[PDB]
């Protein structure tokens, strides 16, 4: 069980946690799967995550695009405030 | 065969291949510091580079670990021998950066100071070629 | 008779006695150190002298890790009490016992010998090749102490693993706290005394391990698979001694003991898997230092939950019972002021952050507030609570308030301003510095000579 | 009589072990492509094909390397002084009839 | 002309185009000494096949300065011109499959 | 015996002799000479002062003293 | 660039780089963590 | 009533083996140091004998004790012939292609391999005969002809190989592994020159610590031959 | 946690159970002597430290370190490039490795790579793509990320279209503005 209590574990699963010491075993088993997994399935994999165009939008990101794109701040904010270096001295 | 080593085209013409310049830098005595040099950080030969450039530097040590630090630039490289280490920077804003050598390499670990001065590519190209 | 000896509690006071000496040059060497850094020149070591600046940072280290604090709190309060813990008449190798304090003896008149006969050169506590290689005989001498000392601390790990067949009681947390430590040496020493003897051969024997086409890398690596190793086997005897007090003196049962025991276990199995985040600036490969940053943080879990349930330990307590002993103080003191130096240990675990401040005088501070601050004050806490049992009178510690602030007040004007210097930034292992650090400098000197005065008082 | 470990830990774990380690080895390099072809030889493509040269007889036999490269260093230079590959065949041909 | 034209041919090419860029070969590690004594390798057969006046091996010489230090080419050239460079020994002059 | 009962019952029963305090004072008196001594040697083996005057090895003002 | 007297530069200063912003903002990200880990502790160090 | 252990109240050994040992260090003769090793193997069997002499306690205890000291010890042996083999594989990208006569696989391993197993079959039937209470004569001395030949072997070897020390870090650590083996193997002869049958029998600590030590050194040589002959 | 030694203690079928444990746990022991106080005391070792719930998290970290710890041993030695088992291409110049350079450009791009380096605006105020083009094709190219990294990072704000600066600290206005003064070419 992952990020688990496992007072509750106890409580609400009497019969999967009779036998303590086994329980134990599959706490470290799990978990150490759960870590062998992630190095071979989220980092290793080759030529995977690089589709910059499917960048996850979610509901919150599309709450405050709209809210802005009915006012002017989208527009404001995107634009480029300044693109000279020097101002001109009168 | 020819093709088995890959030269440019310009080359294979008659275009000069480039030649590399080394020099050595030094600490600045401390009998022989002028008045606005900063003590224990000044060099009789600073290290000039563009700015708004892609630099790799390769760093390594001859004889013992030293270490190649120039705080402002964030590069913190160990010189060790055998280890030919790449860092890429790219400067943003001119200056000169001062460091010191960040590993104990013997009696004057301390009197290694590391001065990098980055300037405009104008002005860089104008001094590589007169240097 | 006193050399004869073979009682274990004798012997105990024999290591607490001897790393008080041994403790004076340590000292010494600390003071040399901060005045030299006082300002910017040369203030007591001449610029031809400055190899002698070399050897007494390099010294220093190494005679406050293995010839002070280690033997300390792993051989000292350890051999006194753990067999009384354990219910048992004795230690289980009387013998063995006898012959380590008179090695540890040995190997520190060697060093010291070697400071007035050999060429005064240095190369760091952690003898990098090939700086190390390329020295003179000195640096022979002090492999010879190093590999000498090593002799004595497995022996005395194989004394203490021995109490597990003899223990007639409950292993209570701090009998884990010196069994783990136990386990922890007899994993990590053979692989040092292994790195040891290849420096020696280098040295002494014309081999060519760290020449070109020898990796010089690969010494940092099986040095530092005991050098991390070794910085949690100098504290972990320290958490056992704050559990003791922290329950003793307030009155309360030590809270989640099981907790707090399979915390030093997995710190244990998690420090001897970290080692090269000392090495974050050579130029490991990404996944290498992804993997040890990662690692490297995940100890603080474990390290977390025994500062809690310390916490847990002193609040509720009684108010009536008088708080103002000194090894109550010191006690709590440890709690404030290891977080502090565990903290600045998981920023520097940030390599991104550690390549800033590699080789800086933050990593000083940082491995100071843990050991010449945590880590002292743990050992005097627990002579202070043995007091009656051991007997030792003559001075004016158990009772006294002045003594506690002063002490904790300088100890934080000598190293808080090094963590400062570290984004200035001022290198380690220099005596010589800009004239724009001096402030900073200055103020930490002024707190070195500051404490060293504190400590007349006492008597 | 009681038991600790496996029945049989010892080639269990040893075996077993290898077997892990190889079939790993083969799934690894299907995940890659790596080509899974042994080739004992050096890849130097103009020193293979002078070697092809002797084995067709273009070249004489026991010529050495250093007799056809457009660079010698100073050491192939002093051997070049004392060389006699005509010499040397001969005295192959004569061990050759002696033997038989 | 191709846009792949680089990989196409050799992996050499790609910093043969881009000679202060990483080798495709090591650009997964900082440390660069095996890039340095590929190059030097690769410096040494050409000059085998064409001679040191070659532009071609001249340039190969120039991307070898790209990645090795000076202090350790120059002692590597010394040993290359005795003839007891081991990256430019004839490989009929090899010892590395005797013995075992 | 009762003597034998306390481990050093001498200095526990407060009946030792101060000498032994003295020695132990001593040794650690000792023990810090290594640190002094040796940079006073040395000092003068490679300059010829024991010690140097601060900021003696920068340039210094005329009337500097 | 240079060290300056009395500055605590707490974190880093005068990056010119983009790495040596990454540093410096790396720090500054997780100092107030660290404020708030040590606060939340000491704040219970009491009877 | 009896106390549970009888305490050892006071040693001497202690002091003059570490006496010895300093002696290594403060010498100025290399003749001086054979002979401090010759001090060092007395006081070391003194206190071997002392350990002897504790018998008469009849604590049920103290073998146990001692028989975890030794796991202890060959676990640090283990962890030692360890360090070696890293400091062997962290340099193996340089090894194979360089000017370097490397060790056949055919005449070293095979005798040496089938040496080292006749080894352990004469230490298995000393273990055998150890628990049958009984004993041959002959046992030793195929032991002694075993370590003559392997001590004949080795030096033979060393002396005409072609490739020294300083040639490359390959032939160091193939010298250095070794020499370690052979250390180990010396320290074999050491323990095993004073085999006798005593009537204790099976209460006797050496016998358990032979067959565990014999077992390990041609463990280790395993490992040696699979990493550098074949 | 029964209480009386009557009372049976239920025990799984494995390798790790409460029957596996009892067969070995006084392997060791001079302490268990008889059946009562055998049981006794064994059961007094499982209520301590099975029964306790604090302990279980341990165990996760345990066994997710050293999972992560086996995981990146094996990979190093699978397909780390520069780490060598076989000895075919060790017995080879370097520019003959063929088969070991095949595992070099695939070991370059591991997916955590191409996920997390978009997310480098976060940390970088000026020119965060400084180095997001390149034209040899070794790796992707590089577009910033659209939100923050979840977390610790309220300096910045949730989503960069909110930041009004953003895009006028952008490689591309950067380089329009110094191409403007004939500055430099990037
Ligand atoms: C031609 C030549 C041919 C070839 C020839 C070859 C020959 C081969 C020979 C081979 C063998 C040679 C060696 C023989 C050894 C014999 C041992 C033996 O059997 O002795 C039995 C013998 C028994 O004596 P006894 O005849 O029954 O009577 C003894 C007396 O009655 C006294 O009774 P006691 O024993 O009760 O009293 C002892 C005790 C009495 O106590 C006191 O003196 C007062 C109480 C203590 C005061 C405070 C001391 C500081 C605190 C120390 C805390 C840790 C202590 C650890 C335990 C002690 C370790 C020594 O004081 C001491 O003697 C020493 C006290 C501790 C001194 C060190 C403390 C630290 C100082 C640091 C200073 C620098 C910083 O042992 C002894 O008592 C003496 C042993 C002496 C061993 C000395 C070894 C010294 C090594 C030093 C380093 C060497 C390298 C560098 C040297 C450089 C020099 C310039
Ligand atoms: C970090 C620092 C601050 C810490 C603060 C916090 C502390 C917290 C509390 C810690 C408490 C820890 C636990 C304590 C337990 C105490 C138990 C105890 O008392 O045991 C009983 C034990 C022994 O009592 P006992 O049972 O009556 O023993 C009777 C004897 O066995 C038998 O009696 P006997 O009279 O027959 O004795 C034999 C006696 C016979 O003695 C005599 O006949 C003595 C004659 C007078 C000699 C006086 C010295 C002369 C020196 C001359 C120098 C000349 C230099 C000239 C230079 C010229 C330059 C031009 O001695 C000998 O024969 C051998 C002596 C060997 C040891 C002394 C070595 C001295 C240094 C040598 C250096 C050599 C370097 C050579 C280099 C060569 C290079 C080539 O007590 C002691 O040994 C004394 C302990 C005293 C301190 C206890 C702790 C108090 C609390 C702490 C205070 C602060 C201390 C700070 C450290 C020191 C700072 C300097
Ligand atoms: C430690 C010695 C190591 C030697 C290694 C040598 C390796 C080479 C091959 C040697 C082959 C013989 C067997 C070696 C294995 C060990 C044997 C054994 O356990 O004996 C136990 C046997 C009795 O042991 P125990 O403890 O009393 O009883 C144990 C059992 O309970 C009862 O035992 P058991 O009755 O069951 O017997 C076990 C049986 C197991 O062995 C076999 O059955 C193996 C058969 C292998 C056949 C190979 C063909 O062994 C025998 O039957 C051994 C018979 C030995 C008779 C020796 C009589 C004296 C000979 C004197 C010769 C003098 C020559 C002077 C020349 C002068 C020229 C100018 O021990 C002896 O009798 C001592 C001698 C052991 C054998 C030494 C062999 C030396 C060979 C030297 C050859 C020189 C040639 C020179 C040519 C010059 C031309 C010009
Ligand atoms: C006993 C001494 C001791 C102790 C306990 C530690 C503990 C730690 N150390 Fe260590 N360290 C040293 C002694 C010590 N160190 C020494 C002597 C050096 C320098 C050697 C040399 O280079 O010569 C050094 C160097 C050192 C470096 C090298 C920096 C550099 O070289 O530039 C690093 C970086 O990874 C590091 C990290 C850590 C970490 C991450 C911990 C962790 O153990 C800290 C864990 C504790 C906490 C994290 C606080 C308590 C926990 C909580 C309050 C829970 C909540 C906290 C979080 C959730 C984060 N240490
Ligand atoms: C636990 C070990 C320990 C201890 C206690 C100390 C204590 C002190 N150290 Fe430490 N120091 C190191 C270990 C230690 N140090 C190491 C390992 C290095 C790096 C070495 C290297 O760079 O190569 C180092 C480096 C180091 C330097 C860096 C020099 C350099 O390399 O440039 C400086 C000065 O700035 C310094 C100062 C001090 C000071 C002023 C004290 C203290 O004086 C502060 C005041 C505290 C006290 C005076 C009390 C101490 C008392 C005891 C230790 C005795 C306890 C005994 C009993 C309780 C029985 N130390
Ligand atoms: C007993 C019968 C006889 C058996 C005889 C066996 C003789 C040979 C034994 C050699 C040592 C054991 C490994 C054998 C491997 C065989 C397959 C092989 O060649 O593997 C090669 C392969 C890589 O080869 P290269 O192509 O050169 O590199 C490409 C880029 N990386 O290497 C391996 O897989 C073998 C080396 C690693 C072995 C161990 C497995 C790796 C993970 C170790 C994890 C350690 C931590 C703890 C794990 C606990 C359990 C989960
Ligand atoms: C509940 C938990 C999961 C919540 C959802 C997570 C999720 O989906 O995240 C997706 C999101 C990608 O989304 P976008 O960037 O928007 O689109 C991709 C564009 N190319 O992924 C992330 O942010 C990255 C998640 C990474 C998890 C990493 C896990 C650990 C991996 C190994 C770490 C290192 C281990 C030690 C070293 C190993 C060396 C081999
Ligand atoms: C405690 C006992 C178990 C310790 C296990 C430690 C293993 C940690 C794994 C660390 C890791 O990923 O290894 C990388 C790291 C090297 O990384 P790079 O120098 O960047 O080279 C990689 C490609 N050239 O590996 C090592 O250094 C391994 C050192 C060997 C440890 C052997 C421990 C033996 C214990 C008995
Ligand atoms: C080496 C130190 C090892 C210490 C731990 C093991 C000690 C041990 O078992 O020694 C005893 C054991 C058997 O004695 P018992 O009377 O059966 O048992 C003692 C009382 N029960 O003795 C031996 O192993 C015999 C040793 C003989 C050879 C000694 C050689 C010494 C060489 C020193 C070289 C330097
Ligand atoms: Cu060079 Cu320090
Ligand atoms: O060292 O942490
Ligand atoms: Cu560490
Ligand atoms: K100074
Ligand atoms: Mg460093």
């Amino acid at each position: 069980s992952i990020f688990t209590p496992m007072d509750w574990m106890f409580y609400y699963f009497p019969n999967y946690s009779r036998d303590k010491v086994a329980l134990m075993a599959r706490q470290i088993k799990i978990h150490f799967a759960i870590g062998f997994a992630l190095v071979f399935l989220v980092y290793h994999p080759p030529y995977k995550g690089a589709d910059y165009g499917n960048f996850h939008k979610s509901p919150l990101y599309w709450y405050k695009y709209n809210q802005l794109e009915r006012s002017g701040q989208l527009q404001e904010n995107l634009r480029i405030k300044r693109d000279w270096f020097y101002d001109e001295d009168p | 065969s020819p093709e088995d080593y890959p030269t440019p085209q310009k080359y294979l013409e008659g275009a000069p291949i480039p030649s590399w310049y080394s020099f050595q830098s030094n600490l600045v005595g401390d009998m022989d510091l002028k008045p606005g040099m900063a003590r224990m950080l000044e060099v009789d030969k600073r290290l000039t580079v563009p700015t708004r450039t892609h630099i790799r530097f390769l760093i390594t040590g001859a004889d013992v670990i030293h270490s190649w630090s120039v705080p402002s630039l964030g590069i913190k490289c160990d010189a060790t021998p055998g280890r030919l280490v790449k860092i890429n920077t790219f400067i943003q804003r001119e200056g000169v950066f001062y460091g010191q050598c960040s590993e104990l390499c013997g009696t004057l670990h301390a009197f290694m100071p590391i001065v990098v001065e980055a300037v405009s590519p104008e002005a860089f190209a104008a001094h590589a070629k007169k240097w | 008779f006193y050399i004869l000896v073979n009682n274990n509690k004798r012997i105990g006071i024999y290591y607490i006695k001897l790393s008080i000496i041994i403790g004076i040059l340590g000292i010494v060497l600390s003071y040399i150190i901060r005045v030299e850094l006082y300002n910017s020149g040369n203030r007591i070591i001449k610029y031809d002298n400055v190899n002698y600046y070399n050897m007494v940072i390099t010294l220093h280290g190494l005679l406050m890790i293995f010839y002070i604090i280690m033997p300390g709190l792993y051989g000292g309060i350890p051999l006194y009490i753990l067999p009384i813990l354990s219910v048992i008449t004795d230690i289980v190798l009387p013998r063995i016992n006898n012959i380590s304090i008179i090695i540890v003896l040995i190997s520190y008149i060697v060093v010291i010998n070697s400071i007035v006969i050999e060429y005064n050169i240095g190369t760091g506590w952690t003898l990098y090749p090939p700086l190390s290689i390329i020295g003179t005989v000195i640096v022979n001498m002090i492999l010879y102490g190093l590999i000498i000392i090593g002799i004595s601390s497995i022996i005395s790990a194989i004394n203490f693993m021995n109490i597990l067949i003899v223990i007639d009681g409950i292993i209570y947390v701090y009998i884990w706290s010196i069994i783990i430590t136990s386990v922890l040496l007899i994993i990590s020493l053979p692989i040092l005394n292994g790195i040891l003897l290849m420096i020696l051969s280098d040295i002494y024997f014309n081999s060519i391990y760290f020449i070109l086409n020898g990796d010089v890398v690969l010494y940092q690596h099986l040095f530092w698979y005991f050098g991390h190793p070794e910085v949690y086997i100098l504290i972990l005897p320290a958490f056992g001694i704050i559990s003791i007090i922290l329950s003793v003196l307030n009155n309360k049962i030590i809270f989640g003991m099981k907790s707090m025991i399979l915390a030093i276990i997995m710190i244990s199995i998690l420090g001897s898997i970290v080692w090269a985040h000392h090495i974050y600036t050579v130029g490991l490969e990404l996944d290498t230092k992804i993997y040890f940053n990662n690692l490297t943080l995940i100890i603080s879990i474990p390290t977390g939950n025994k500062i809690y349930n310390w916490i847990i330990l002193y609040i509720g307590s009684y108010n009536i019972l008088y708080n103002g002993y000194q090894s109550l103080i010191f006690s709590i003191m440890f709690i404030i002021i290891f977080i502090i130096g565990g903290i600045t240990g998981i920023i520097i675990s940030i390599d991104i952050i550690d390549i800033g401040l590699h080789d800086t005088y933050y990593i000083v501070s940082h491995f100071h507030y843990i050991l010449s601050i945590g880590a002292v004050i743990s050992l005097l806490a627990g002579i202070l609570l043995l007091k009656d049992i051991i007997g030792y009178y003559n001075v004016i510690i158990k009772i006294n308030k002045y003594f506690g602030l002063l002490l904790f007040i300088n100890i934080n004007i000598i190293f808080t301003p090094q963590f400062i210097i570290g984004f200035n930034v001022m290198p380690r292992r220099i005596l010589e510095y800009s004239d724009n650090i001096i402030v900073w400098n200055l103020i930490s000197s002024i707190g070195s000579i500051s404490t060293i005065l504190i400590l007349l008082s006492i008597f | 009589g009681r038991r600790l470990l496996h029945g049989n830990y010892f080639t269990r774990y040893l075996f077993g072990s290898l077997a892990v380690i190889w079939i790993a080895e083969y799934a690894a390099a299907c995940q890659y492509g790596i080509p899974r072809h042994r080739n004992p030889n050096w890849m130097w493509s103009w020193w293979l094909e002078k070697q092809n040269q002797i084995k067709n007889g273009e070249i004489p036999a026991n010529t050495p390397g250093y007799a056809m490269v457009k660079w010698n260093n100073e050491a192939e230079q002093r051997w070049l002084k004392t060389l006699n590959v005509e010499a040397m065949n001969e005295e192959f041909a004569r061990r050759r009839e002696a033997y038989y | 002309e191709s846009a792949d034209a680089l990989f196409v041919g050799t992996l050499d090419r790609l910093t043969a185009e881009h000679p202060h860029t990483d080798d495709p070969r090591f650009a997964f590690q900082s440390n660069q000494w095996n890039n340095c004594e590929l190059r030097f390798t690769q410096f040494c057969r050409c000059t085998r096949e064409l001679g040191e006046d070659d532009p071609r091996c001249k340039y190969q010489y120039y991307r070898a300065q790209t990645v090795c230090h000076e202090f350790l080419l120059e002692d590597w050239m010394e040993h290359r011109h005795r003839g007891t460079c081991d990256l430019d020994i004839m490989p009929d002059r090899q010892v590395i499959h005797m013995r075992g | 015996n009762l003597e034998d009962h306390f481990d050093l019952a001498e200095y526990m029963m407060k009946m030792h002799n101060p000498m032994s305090e003295y020695l132990y004072w001593i040794a650690g008196f000792v023990s810090g000479l290594h640190g002094i001594l040796p940079l006073l040697h040395s000092n003068y083996y490679f300059s010829g002062m024991f010690l140097p005057r601060d900021n003696d090895n920068t340039q210094l003002c005329d009337d500097s003293w | 660039d240079i060290p300056w007297p009395a500055r605590t530069d707490w974190g880093g200063h005068d990056p010119a780089t983009p790495f040596a912003e990454l540093m410096i903002n790396t720090h500054s990200m997780f100092w107030p963590v660290a404020i708030f880990i040590y606060v939340s502790a000491i704040y219970m160090v009491k009877k | 009533f009896e106390l549970n252990i009888n305490i050892i109240n006071y040693n001497y050994l202690g002091i003059i083996i570490t006496v010895i040992i300093s002696i290594y260090i403060y010498n100025n003769s290399n003749i001086i140091s054979v002979y401090n090793s010759n001090l060092l193997l007395i006081n070391i069997n003194i206190w071997m004998k002392y350990n002897i002499l504790d018998m008469l306690n009849l604590n049920v205890l103290d073998y146990k004790i001692l028989l975890w000291i030794v796991v202890i010890i060959i676990s640090n042996e283990i962890l030692l012939f360890v360090s070696f083999y890293w400091i062997y594989y962290h340099n193996y990208i340089n090894y194979y292609h360089v000017n370097i006569l490397i060790l056949n696989s055919y005449n070293i391993v095979y005798n040496n391999i089938i040496l080292l197993t006749l080894l352990s079959t004469i230490v298995n039937i000393k273990f055998y005969n150890y628990i049958l209470s009984y004993y041959k004569y002959i046992l030793s001395y195929l032991i002694y002809y075993n370590n003559y030949m392997f001590n004949n072997k080795i030096i033979l070897e060393y002396k005409n190989n072609s490739n020294y020390t300083n040639d490359s870090v390959y032939m160091t650590s193939y010298f250095y592994i070794i020499l370690l083996h052979y250390i180990h193997i010396y320290d074999s002869i050491i323990l095993i020159v004073v085999y006798n049958y005593v009537n204790y029998k099976n209460i006797n600590n050496y016998y358990i610590n032979i067959n565990i030590y014999y077992h390990l050194i041609e463990v280790l040589y395993i490992v040696i031959s699979i990493l550098l002959y074949l | 946690p029964p209480t009386r030694l009557s009372t049976p203690l239920y025990s799984e079928g494995g390798a790790f159970t409460v029957n596996w444990w009892r067969n070995r746990y006084g392997l060791y022991s001079r302490r268990q002597t008889d059946p009562m106080l055998a049981e006794f005391l064994f059961r007094q070792q499982v209520k301590e430290w099975f029964y306790d719930v604090p302990s279980y998290n341990y165990a996760a970290l345990v066994g997710l370190a050293l999972g992560i710890l086996v995981a990146v041993i094996w990979r190093h030695f699978l397909f780390n490039p520069d780490v060598y088992v076989r000895r075919q291409e060790l017995r080879k110049m370097w520019p003959d490795r063929h088969r070991q350079f095949a595992y070099a450009v695939p070991y370059l791009n591991p997916q955590l790579k191409n996920l997390l380096l978009p997310y480098k605006n976060s940390f970088i105020d000026n020119e965060p793509d400084y180095a997001d083009y390149n034209p040899v094709g070794l790796r992707p190219q590089r577009v910033m990320a659209i939100r923050r990294i979840p977390g610790f990072f309220w300096a910045i704000p949730q989503y960069f279209f909110e930041d009004p600066l953003y895009t006028s600290c952008s490689t591309k206005n950067m380089q329009t503005i110094y191409k403007k003064l004939g500055y430099s070419e990037l």
